């Protein structure tokens, strides 16, 4: 039926602007009201504004008045949301959603169905940086070795092992957010401690946002 | 204005059991109320509108009821696709786009202990005048612990980062903690200890410069 | 000897929302109103000031067909001297009405599974509509005592609202399609006649 496809993820600097799209494959926006609701990380939903495509009129919530511009284009049936003067508090996932008009509410919106896939917008004063990879050396019958991928931005960094030949026993931890606004994760593999002198363990770290491809060998320590 | 307050915050429930979530409006909002389901890391989808009518495609095990100021959603035969966050929204009074705080419905799992692994600052990192101690916690439940660092036997938290517990691929949680010291602070004191408190249990690891 | 385009209005694919009723003008053609009256599938066919049986024997300068969509229990409002949300804020017929009101239940075309909220109506206005007046103003309606500043609020409503057309509603809430024929006889040669 009518389904909403949104734009891709965005990383922006403080003060800069961002503009998200939302195309309805249903051909016609018709007389539904397209609205934008943002969810900050780990927080609730927060309605930002609406626009009614057939009438061209938009309406914004008080907290966002002056920063949000919600617009619509009927020929391509695509709605847009432009948020300016970004802050860290604006880091969130932005969803678009159709809504019938009120069946007596007096208001230009009822319930929300369907929903857009969601668009992540990350706003941080940090700049693109490649990581540094260090060998977390080993030292029961099993041992743990791994790689430390520190001081990078932004996510995601992908960590494989032995060119893809070592997948069992792999645990790549979610990264942290240091006070400097730079991530750090580590990927640990637990392996038979009897093979520490014979088997070769090499971790392959890929940080696409900086074209960083790093191969680091993990050897034991005396 | 009209404030929607939900209960509980979280509802630990095993499959097959009946879960009952409550939404309470500060004012009388007739029977114009909507229930949305947000599976983890997914866009919400509308479960129920008009307090009781289920949305097209919504499974039968969901039933909305209530009116006036008291509303409930019942997930009768709780399946596995249903562990998610559930929100309620009134859309009669001003403003009709307020959402409830949300109620998390997670699976009830038996307690697990935090498997801790601690690593010393690698040789290549000390080579460049930085020290990081990595304290990796995994395979525990529920998703909440506490980390404390100590230099020898002197607790300190100068330059300590700590992940929030993130659920693994096996209904248990994981996290990590990173202590950024200098090579002097690593070599000037005799050892360093990471202490993970989970439901009372104070698991611990320690490392020394060698 | 061109036959008037009645299929254009009645057999049309989509109809207009009542707040913006669609007026098709009809002139320079020959009409057979008995064909329409004998389609026999219309749940409302009331002619005021004239009879459809003896209708093909008349000539008018123009014939206007105003089409729209409303809900069942509101069809009784498409008549002279009535009141309601529709006749007061959406489509007023004069008391001295010389014309016809035609309506049929369109629950199969205008009800999707899960709802059809594309048809709108006007719920608020400062004053009633004059006969055959039209309003599509989407200005915020001040229902309270406080100014609205063009933005919605408490007692500051949006004047248009949606129909919930579901295939399971009662007849009072099932969608009906309405065509209102008015016959204008001007000081000019008659261009719409019959046999
Ligand atoms: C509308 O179409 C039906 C069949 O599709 C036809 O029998 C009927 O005469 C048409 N009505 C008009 C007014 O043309």
């Amino acid at each position: 039926e009518v389904q909403l496809v949104q734009s891709g993820a965005e990383v922006k600097k403080p003060g800069s602007s961002v503009k998200v799209s939302c195309k309805a494959s249903g051909g016609t926006f018709s007389s539904y009201a397209i609205s934008w609701v943002r969810q900050a990380p780990g927080q609730g939903l927060e309605w930002m504004g609406r626009i009614i495509p057939i009438f061209g009129s938009s309406n914004y919530a008080q907290k966002f008045q002056g920063r949000v511009t919600i617009t619509a284009d009927e020929s391509t049936s695509t709605a847009y949301m432009e948020l300016s003067s970004l802050r860290s508090e604006d880091t969130a996932v932005y969803y678009c959603a159709e809504s019938p008009l009120g069946g007596g509410s007096g208001y230009s919106v009822s319930w929300f169905d369907p929903w857009g896939q969601g668009t992540l917008v990350t706003v941080s004063s940090a700049s693109t940086k490649g990581p540094s990879v260090f060998p977390l050396a080993p030292s029961g019958g099993t041992a743990a070795l791994g790689c430390l991928v520190k001081d990078y931005f932004p996510e995601p960094v992908t960590v494989s092992w032995n060119s893809g030949a070592l997948t069992s026993g792999v645990h790549t931890f979610p990264a942290v957010l240091q006070s400097s606004g730079l991530y750090s994760l580590s990927s640990v593999v637990t392996v038979p401690s009897s093979s520490l002198g014979t088997q070769t363990y090499i971790c392959n770290v890929n940080h696409k946002p900086s074209n960083t491809k790093v191969d680091k060998k993990v050897e034991p320590k005396s | 204005e009209i404030v929607m307050t939900q209960s509980p915050a979280t509802l630990s429930v095993s499959p097959g059991e009946r879960a009952t979530l409550s939404c309470r409006a500060s004012q009388s909002v007739s029977s114009n109320l909507a229930w949305y389901q947000q599976k983890p890391g997914q866009a919400p989808r509308l479960l129920i509108y008009g307090a009781s009518t289920r949305a097209t495609g919504i499974p039968a095990r969901f039933s909305g009821s209530g009116s006036g100021t008291e509303f409930t959603l019942t997930i009768s035969s709780l399946q596995s696709e249903d562990f998610a966050v559930y929100y309620c929204q009134q859309y009669s009074n001003w403003p009709p786009w307020t959402f409830g705080q949300g109620t998390k419905v997670e699976i009830k799992r038996t307690v697990a202990a935090p498997s801790v692994t601690l690593f010393p600052p690698s040789s290549e990192e000390l080579q460049a005048n930085k020290a990081t101690l990595v304290c990796l916690i995994s395979d525990f439940y529920p998703g909440a612990v506490t980390v404390a660092w100590k230099a020898d036997s002197s607790p300190v938290k100068a330059g300590v980062e700590t992940t929030t517990p993130s659920k693994q691929s096996n209904n248990k949680y994981a996290a990590s903690s990173y202590l950024s010291l200098t090579p002097e602070q690593w070599k000037s004191h005799r050892s360093y200890s990471c202490q993970v408190t989970h439901e009372g249990s104070t698991v611990e690891k320690t490392v020394a410069p060698t | 000897t061109n036959l008037c385009p009645f299929g254009e209005v009645f057999n049309a694919t989509r109809f207009a929302s009542v707040y913006a009723w669609n007026r098709k003008r009809i002139s320079n053609c020959v009409a057979d109103y008995s064909v329409l009256y004998n389609s026999a599938s219309f749940s409302t066919f009331k002619c005021y000031g004239v009879s459809p049986t003896k209708l093909n024997d008349l000539c008018f300068t123009n014939v206007y067909a105003d089409s729209f969509v409303i809900r069942g229990d509101e069809v009784r409002q498409i008549a002279p001297g009535q009141t309601g949300k529709i006749a007061d804020y959406n489509y007023k017929l004069p008391d001295d009405f010389t014309g016809c009101v035609i309506a049929w239940n369109s629950n199969n075309l205008d009800s999707k599974v899960g709802g059809n909220y594309n048809y709108l109506y006007r719920l608020f206005r400062k004053s009633n509509l004059k006969p055959f007046e039209r309003d599509i103003s989407t200005e915020i309606y001040q229902a309270g005592s406080t100014p609205c500043n063009g933005v919605e609020g408490f007692n500051c409503y949006f004047p248009l609202q949606s129909y919930g057309f579901q295939p399971t509603n009662g007849v009072g809430y099932q969608p009906y399609r309405v065509v209102v024929l008015s016959f204008e006889l001007l000081h000019a040669p008659a261009t719409v006649c019959g046999p």
